């Protein structure tokens, strides 16, 4: 029942910025932490960042500070992720994942989207 | 593991959680408890707001009778009699919901209220006066 | 149990008293558990039995608790035991010709 | 960072076999690592959280053990619906990284 | 050794039976005769509905012992007594085996007014809460694991119709079969579809005739879904048959409803005639003036119909069927008529609870 | 002698009873044409309810200034004068009703209220700093 | 009765709004741990990153307006600390 | 002005149950406990039991358990006495009495009704 609904696939030129949205259904959006993850084709999973949908605080890895920005909207229950200075290595499929979030800690990602294709 | 802070489950959003974790968010469920159209539609909203305020005032006065005015959590002086469905503290505070607890205590709760009203604020008082 | 006498070609009535005095969903069945009549709220409905056009009821007594069954043109086959269901209560009335 | 190495990478197996796959960590992460499966063309699905517990809806024929830096999962009987890619990822410390991939056939 | 502490604001509830206010969407100027009832009893709705999905808690719901059907019922009786004034009323009175009943008779000035249902919400007052079961395969009774706290419901439509459900809500997965007790041969069976069946049922420019068309293919596929779902409960090898009716009054043996301030009595002999084993259909409606009121016991006489065109198109969404249990095959004679069944099928997943945020617990605290 | 327990005397039921006997029953006195039906009958009752609620809140605020917050039988730190008609405590608590005790200190109530509200609670919370 | 249904609704609405605002403020103080006291003092230490001066200067040389204009950048962190570090830290140790 | 009003004269057959009532006037009903006192003709008065009209607690002596029942109704200020299993020794008069009730203890019986005569 709990699903994540996003926008469509996007094609952008290098040096630009891309925007992806993720909306929650079936659960209270301000209850579980939300992760973002990318996939280049033929590689393994490597991770972007995660955000509390209640406090708005974001956290990103040591090699994407100043590169992506995450915001939230509790009226439409939509999380926005923006990627700046797009290159050829960022082409791939996008996933937003609800963390199970037991004991105020990261546990596992159970609910996923259907993936936003960026090129 | 890594963390970022607490979350906001919502009003009555921790009924499925354990008693040891739903007692930390009593603030959320205590915050939310508080011409033709000018004749008809406005007076119903006014009556609803007055009724909500008066219900909160009656319930806070009932908390203030036992010497527990204002505070969400406070302690009293009656002992836990073992006939009131005795259990370990770990299984009470770690393996039960609050719904199951009020299912398991509802035969004795008026005796608890009477013992709280008759003792404490009428036993700490009338003893401090002498 | 209640046993009633009957004559051929005559109208007979059977009573079925409930507890309270409002209108309650009831039903009349025979021994083969075939519906004869009942009420869907404030109307009257009938069953697929052989007594479809020979079984009526008085409408005004439904607001007094009594749910009678009236049988007209009684025959030799109509001698069964009749079950009245109301307020999870099954009343047995034996009818004979 | 913390490096996660799967072992072995590419597998061939028949229906009904016993298989055990291993994930190794560069640092001790207690038990804070979880096991995922991604089908080709679909989103990854969660199977094991806390390295020993079954996710609700996952069939009981799967299991996962391990401690320190040595974690494994075990499948008792292979099914035609169980042929996909298996991933391991930790969350004890930053960054969050995944395994390099384990495709079974 | 361990003592008692009170806790304020714990998330517990008990089963309550309080009253509710409507809060529908009224325009406060229309002469619809639903809106003039709504503007005198309903406050405006909330444009920001509150929905809080709960954690893993299961609630024991109940359908046939609800206490919002009896609060729907009195409000709809009040609407029909303050909206459609009849010309002649006949209500038995029978002041108290030695009894005789006399029929009273009042005469009232009867106009012809507009009549169309408006969506009506049901919102609980402060302190109480409404639980909604979000399970898509709900049996109707028993436990529900996916409960959710809702501020108040969707817009319900107070449809007044026996023998068929009009302008109703739809199921999610497939056709659902709800009953209090199957193999009782006295309780109605409610059937909820998954697609709406369009019906266009109007009076052309004889005044007591009305052509009332439904599509044959969609009805055939809907009956195929119905027989596929009914074969699960009876052994998957029994051929069933749809008869027309069995006696009764004219307000049960046909499909009776209201269309633009006039009582339509359309036959259903051309719908339930097939037997299922392992382009358009027209219906002869007869518009009436002598009716039996569904609210109380009595008869009502109304006005001749308005000359012109009376047109209404609607969605058939559900059915009320009654088994004929005998001595094999089974027959489903479609009956109904008790109007509580016309609102229990659309209020089937809701519960009213009262919050009691005052708990006691044992701890090791002192003083 | 034998007995069962307490009784419910009424709202103002303990008036006339002794001073110690009425000190245990302070709970029972602290706890206490459709358009025409909603314009004269529906607003006066609402005004009475709002008046009762506002009166209770302002009197409980006057209790809260004295340092008692929400207690029924409160205690404070003010020395009782040898004046203000001082007697032994047995005659005060076992012989006189509350009505006669209020009529006896009818003249001297404002001095006691000024001693409670001013120069004691401000002094005590100055000493806390 | 036209004076009753116009001049009565608005005044009652204003009275109800004032009562609700006062009860909300008292509820916030009750959450903060000071149930009915006007001046009340707590367990949260005063971090020096919030701008400190000499005690004579803060208690003798500033109005309340200047202090509220100055501290207004850092008020919500004070409010969250006074909630959590008192009433989620004095509690959960008395329940041991 | 403080009075107690009882029912009239009841006539009865043995073995069944009978109910008498006592309604209070001139004082608040939930303040003082009520005693029930029986008198046989030619003998002295005999005491049955007593009921607190507020809490609903009843107390009966050691030789009328399961035979004498005591109920109250605070809405109409009445006390109901139910006497079951009637014998030939139970012909006599019934008195409902107001206890003076000083300091939550039994002190004395000051207000008495006109009495109810029962013959079995
Ligand atoms: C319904 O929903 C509720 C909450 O919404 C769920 O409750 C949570 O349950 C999970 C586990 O199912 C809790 O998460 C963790 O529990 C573990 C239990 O410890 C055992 O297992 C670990 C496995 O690694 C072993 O290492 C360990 O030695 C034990 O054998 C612990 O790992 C965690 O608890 C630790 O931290 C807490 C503080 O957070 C301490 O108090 C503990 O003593 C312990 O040190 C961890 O908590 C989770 O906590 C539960 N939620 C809450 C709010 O308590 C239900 O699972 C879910 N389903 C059902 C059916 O009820
Ligand atoms: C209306 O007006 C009357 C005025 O008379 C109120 O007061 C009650 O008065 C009676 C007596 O007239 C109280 O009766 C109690 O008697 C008990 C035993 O009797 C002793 O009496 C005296 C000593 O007081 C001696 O002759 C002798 O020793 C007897 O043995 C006492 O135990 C009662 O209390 C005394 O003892 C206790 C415990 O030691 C002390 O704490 C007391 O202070 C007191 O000294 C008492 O004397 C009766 O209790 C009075 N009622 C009260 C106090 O509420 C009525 O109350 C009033 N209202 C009504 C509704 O009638
Ligand atoms: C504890 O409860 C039992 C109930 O059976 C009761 O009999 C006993 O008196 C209680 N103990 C107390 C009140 O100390
Ligand atoms: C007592 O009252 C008198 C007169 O009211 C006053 O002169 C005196 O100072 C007071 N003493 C105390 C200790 O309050
Ligand atoms: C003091 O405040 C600063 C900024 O507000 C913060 O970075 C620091 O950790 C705080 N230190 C303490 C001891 O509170």
């Amino acid at each position: 029942q709990e699903v994540l609904v996003q926008s469509g696939a996007e094609v952008k030129k290098p040096g630009a910025s891309v925007k992806v949205s993720c909306r929650a259904f079936g659960y209270t959006f301000t209850g579980n932490a939300l992760h973002w993850v990318r996939q280049a084709p033929g590689q393994g999973l490597e991770w972007l960042g995660w955000i509390n949908p209640h406090s708005g605080d974001t956290t990103t890895s040591q090699k994407f500070q100043g590169r992506v920005y995450m915001t939230r909207d509790k009226s439409i229950n939509t999380a926005f992720l923006d990627v700046t200075r797009l290159t050829s290595d960022d082409t791939g499929i996008y996933y937003c994942a609800r963390d199970k979030y037991y004991g105020n800690e990261a546990v596992g990602m159970d609910v996923w989207g259907q993936g936003t294709s960026v090129t | 593991a890594v963390g970022i802070g607490a979350v906001f489950l919502g009003f009555l959003g921790a009924a499925g959680s354990t008693m040891g974790a739903a007692s930390m968010t009593l603030t959320v469920q205590a915050r939310n408890l508080l011409l033709l159209k000018l004749t008809v539609w406005g007076i119903k909203q006014l009556q609803a707001r007055v009724l909500a305020v008066e219900r909160y005032l009656r319930d806070q006065q009932l908390l203030g009778i036992w010497g527990c005015s204002g505070k969400l959590i406070c302690c009293t002086n009656v002992p836990w009699n073992s006939s009131w469905s005795n259990r370990n503290l770990s299984e009470i505070w770690d393996n039960m919901t609050w719904l199951q607890w009020d299912k398991e205590i509802s035969n004795y709760t008026q005796i608890i209220y009477g013992l709280l009203e008759e003792s404490q604020n009428q036993q700490e008082k009338n003893e401090q006066d002498l | 149990k209640k046993v009633v006498l009957g004559k051929k070609g005559d109208t007979v009535e059977l009573t079925c008293t409930a507890s309270q005095k409002k209108s309650i969903q009831f039903h009349w069945k025979n021994s083969n558990q075939i519906k004869i009549l009942g009420n869907q709220g404030s109307f009257l409905t009938k069953g697929p039995s052989k007594l479809n056009d020979r079984a009526d009821s008085r409408r005004s007594l439904w607001d007094q608790g009594n749910f009678p069954l009236i049988i007209k043109n009684l025959k030799i086959e109509d001698s069964d035991t009749y079950i009245c269901e109301v307020e999870d209560q099954k009343e047995e009335v034996q009818l004979l010709v | 960072d913390i490096q996660l190495t799967q072992s072995p990478s590419f597998l061939s197996a028949s229906v009904g076999d016993k298989v055990t796959i291993t994930c190794r960590a560069s640092q001790g992460v207690r038990n804070e690592l979880a096991w995922y499966q991604q089908k080709p063309g679909k989103a990854p699905n969660l199977l094991i959280y806390y390295a020993s517990t079954l996710q609700s809806g996952v069939p009981s024929r799967f299991s996962a053990t391990g401690s320190g830096t040595h974690f494994t999962l075990t499948v008792s009987s292979l099914q035609p619906e169980d042929f996909a890619t298996y991933f391991c990822q930790h969350m004890s410390s930053y960054p969050l990284t995944f395994g390099g991939g384990t495709k079974v056939e | 050794n361990l003592w008692v502490t009170v806790y304020y604001g714990v998330p517990v509830w008990k089963d309550a039976e309080t009253t509710l206010f409507c809060a529908s969407d009224a325009k406060a100027y229309e002469t619809e005769k639903h809106n003039v009832w709504a503007t005198h009893a309903c406050v405006p709705t909330d444009p920001n509905p509150q929905e809080i999905h709960l954690e893993n808690v299961t609630e024991e719901f109940n359908m046939w012992k609800n206490n919002m059907v009896e609060q729907m019922h009195t409000d709809i009786i009040s609407l029909w007594d303050q909206s459609l004034k009849p010309c002649v009323k006949l209500t038995p009175l029978c002041v108290t085996r030695l009894i005789n009943c006399n029929t009273s008779a009042i005469t009232q000035a009867c106009p012809k007014v507009s009549f169309e249902p408006i969506p009506i919400h049901y919102c609980a007052p402060a302190g109480f809460a409404i639980l909604k079961c979000k399970d898509k395969k709900f049996n109707g009774t028993g436990p529900c694991p996916s409960v959710s706290t809702v501020q108040c419901t969707h817009g319900i439509k107070p449809v007044v119709s026996t023998q068929l459900l009009l302008n109703g809500s739809l199921a999610e997965e497939e056709v659902m079969i709800r009953s209090e007790n199957i193999t009782n041969n006295a309780k109605n069976i409610l059937v909820q579809f998954n697609t709406p069946v369009q019906i266009n049922c109007t009076r052309p420019n004889d005044i007591r005739q009305a052509h009332c068309n439904v599509s044959k293919a969609t009805w055939n596929e809907t009956l195929g879904k119905v027989v596929k779902q009914l074969r699960k409960h009876f052994g998957n090898n029994t051929i069933i048959r749809f008869a027309n009716s069995s006696g009764g009054d004219l307000e049960v043996t046909t499909h009776s409803f209201n269309c633009g301030g006039e009582f339509f009595y359309c036959n259903t002999s051309g719908l339930f005639n097939s037997t299922w084993i392992s382009d358009s259909i027209t219906l002869p409606c007869r518009i009436k003036q002598i009716i039996n009121m569904w609210q109380r016991i009595g008869q009502a006489m109304y006005a001749p119909p308005i000359q012109g065109v009376i047109r209404c198109v609607s969605n058939i969404t559900g059915l009320i069927l009654t088994r004929d249990g005998g001595s094999t095959t089974e027959t489903f004679r479609p009956g109904g008529g008790d109007m509580r069944d016309n609102w229990r099928s659309e209020l089937y997943k809701y519960k009213v609870v009262k919050i009691e945020p005052l708990g006691v617990a044992p701890t090791r605290c002192k003083r």
